[PDB]
């Protein structure tokens, strides 16, 4: 299923699917490296 | 990397006095007089302000998302 | 007379002008400048099992660090990408071949004989001569000695 990713260099938003994409590319700047962004869910951290 | 909030030994809050101390010392004032003015008599507190490094600016430029 | 506190000023300029790893960069730069040509001139040329044709070697040229993408063309490469993508920070190596027909020379031809790994911050690396701002923009620590 389609997922959300962020570019390594330009930090923009890039959407693609790994199971189908035969060539990972950032369409805005051509970077071959992408990040997986933090999910938007709350997490609990103990302050100890 | 940023200034500690409290002195490690006695727990006194010294987090907010670092920038004041740095700016006053850069102006050429006597560091001992500045520290006495700020109200740090025990050397345990003075060490935290004297030996600190501000590395947050150096490490801030690389982002991870 | 002078004082040790004065000689310290002179001594500091030594590490200021010259880095702490000069014994690597100087040797590698000398290698790039002369050693390739010397080792090529040692061999001289190639004489295969041919009646009247042989090739004598020419100059050696090394280009900028580049990488041939499997799905695209040759692209500029930077150390961060190389050490993230498990690549090898190397640059193309170019050699000129002079063909000789029956004792006369023909037009030179330049070919790619391989890739040579590049020592960081050397005279051919992409990080050479860059300011701290540029290195920051490239994802590098400006205090790295290479
Ligand atoms: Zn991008
Ligand atoms: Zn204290």
């Amino acid at each position: 299923v389609e997922a959300v990713y962020r570019c390594f260099k330009c930090g923009r938003e890039v959407k693609l699917d790994l199971s189908i994409t035969r060539d990972l590319r950032c369409p805005y700047c051509g970077s071959k490296i992408l990040y997986k962004p933090r999910p938007k869910v709350p997490r609990r951290v103990k302050a100890i | 990397m940023i200034v500690p909030v409290r002195c490690f030994t006695c727990g006194k809050v010294i987090g907010d006095k670092y920038y004041e101390f740095k700016r006053r010392v850069e102006a050429g004032e006597d560091p001992e007089k500045v520290l006495d003015d700020l109200g740090l008599e025990r050397y345990c507190c003075r060490r935290m302000l004297l030996s600190h490094v501000e590395l947050i600016d150096d490490i801030m430029h690389y982002r991870v998302y | 007379d002078v004082t040790p506190d004065d000689l310290w000023i002179v001594m500091e300029s030594y590490w200021q002008e010259k880095g702490l790893v000069r014994q690597h960069l100087d040797s590698y730069n000398a290698f790039i400048e002369r050693g390739l040509q010397e080792v090529v001139n040692e061999f001289g040329g190639i004489k295969p099992d041919i009646p009247d044709f042989e090739v004598k070697f020419g100059k050696i040229r090394v280009g900028e660090p580049e990488f041939q993408e499997p799905h695209g063309q040759r692209k500029p490469l930077y150390p961060m990408d190389a050490r993230i993508r498990n690549l090898t920070y190397a640059a193309p190596l170019y050699l000129e071949m002079i063909p000789v027909i029956k004792g006369v020379e023909q037009d030179p031809v330049e070919v790619r004989i391989g890739e040579l790994p590049i020592m960081l911050k050397s005279k051919v690396c992409r990080l050479y001569g860059l300011s701290d701002e540029e290195l920051i923009k490239l994802g590098e620590d400006p205090k790295d000695p290479g």
